[PDB]
């Protein structure tokens, strides 16, 4: 995990069925692959990733001052870690199979739900540069206030203009 | 009158004079504009937030 950041949601955010957690993490990873005979490596990709997160512990971190403060030589200050979950619950509107009279048909059920990525890209070996980029803007879009919502890749797309092809229905 | 006269003070006669009304005195005072961060950004992006 070359790059790790840690981002505060609001309310807004945290009732979507995407977003289940307080706290969203944004990182940029390389990954190899090796043959089984040795470490000889074949390739080398970096990913970017999105994900809801769970707090696990805690660590010991060095203090970093801002302007208008002071630290000492050594001070030091504790943070939380963060785990990628399985499961995350939401509370939806149901019916009582077994209910007696008109104030306890309608209820709140708790259903959990399966976590998913919010971001998942992979890049070849060269162009970090455009995985750093594409990181950089996750993290910048998030810090908006707002979801996420840009995804468009000009890599992977359909070419442009050939009309013969985008002719057929997509509504 | 061999010693001073009232001629020979000068420093609390020229400094400014101002009422008291109690044993304590509070003022506040504006030291800075912002934390220095650099106010370069990117066409069609959110200037990061600043503090005086």
């Amino acid at each position: 995990m070359l790059f790790k950041y840690i981002h505060d949601v609001n309310a807004k955010v945290e009732e979507g069925r995407r977003y289940l957690s307080d706290v969203v993490r944004v990182a940029l990873d390389k990954e190899e692959t090796t043959d089984p005979d040795t470490q000889e490596v074949t390739s080398t990709s970096y990913r970017v990733t999105a994900y809801p997160v769970v707090q696990v512990g805690e660590e010991e971190v060095p203090y970093i001052p801002v302007h208008p403060k002071t630290a000492e030589p050594g001070q030091k200050v504790t943070v939380p870690t963060y785990d990628v979950p399985e499961k995350l619950p939401v509370l939806v509107r149901g019916r009582n199979p077994e209910a007696t009279g008109d104030y306890d048909d309608h209820i709140w059920v708790t259903e959990e739900v399966e976590v998913r990525p919010l971001v998942d890209e992979v890049f070849k070996e060269d162009e970090f540069e455009k995985a750093r980029l594409y990181y950089e803007n996750v993290a910048a879009q998030l810090a908006e206030g707002d979801d996420i919502r840009h995804y468009y890749r000009k890599d992977l797309d359909r070419e442009a203009g050939h009309y013969s092809v985008s002719r057929y229905p997509s509504f | 009158n061999l010693s001073f006269t009232d001629q020979h003070i000068k420093f609390w006669k020229k400094i400014p004079k101002q009422k008291a009304y109690s044993t304590v005195e509070q003022y506040g005072q504006l030291l800075d504009y912002g934390r220095s961060q650099g106010a370069f950004v990117g066409e069609g992006v959110l200037p990061d937030t600043n503090d005086s």
